[PDB]
């Protein structure tokens, strides 16, 4: 079940439906695997095994007039588990344009409500 | 419009199997069958400051690897 694909295809889109059924997927696994790794599993099913990249740097690449609502139901996701610092502020690691939070995308694409 | 006049001569007077690829060849395009069409690569400047929703790629500057 490539979740991480059915993920990145469900925010190009942006249907907050399906959004919200992977959501509620993902976090069902994390519960199952309550272990030693409930901060880095969840974090390497966000991270691109490529590029370093996350569902958020994905999501601010393809902009959608429902997006405000998509990345809050997301950063709401990354309260839930304790994971937001180390997932808002996740770089570009693939060093080829190195060092790019998403944050970088958000002024680029001239969002600044959202940013 | 001249230098222009001569340079297609020198290549009618080639028959070879054309090894000077002078362009980017089957750059796929956005329809997904019609993964053909051999494009260009170009670049413009400031104007018409925007969101721009119409992309292809994960914008790197030349090809990735």
């Amino acid at each position: 079940k490539r979740l991480k694909k059915r993920i990145f295809a469900a925010v190009s889109e942006g249907c907050v439906e399906e959004l919200r059924e992977l959501l509620q997927d993902l976090q069902d696994l994390c519960r199952r695997r309550r272990g030693l790794d409930v901060p880095d599993f969840l974090m390497h099913k966000l991270t691109a095994s490529d590029t370093g990249k996350t569902c958020l740097m994905k999501a601010l690449l393809n902009i959608n007039p429902n997006t405000k609502e998509i990345v809050r139901i997301l950063l709401a996701f990354a309260e839930e588990n304790d994971i937001l610092d180390r997932f808002i502020n996740a770089e570009y690691t693939e060093e080829a344009y190195e060092g790019q939070t998403a944050l970088n995308i958000a002024i680029e694409r001239r969002q600044g409500d959202i940013t | 419009l001249q230098r222009a006049r001569t340079i297609l001569e020198f290549e009618k007077m080639l028959p070879e199997w054309l090894r000077s690829r002078f362009r980017m060849g089957e750059l796929c395009k956005v329809a997904d069958e019609d993964f053909r069409l051999c494009l260009r690569i170009n670049e413009v400047k400031w104007t018409e400051w925007k969101t721009h929703v119409s992309f292809l790629n994960e914008d790197p500057g030349p090809i990735r690897r």
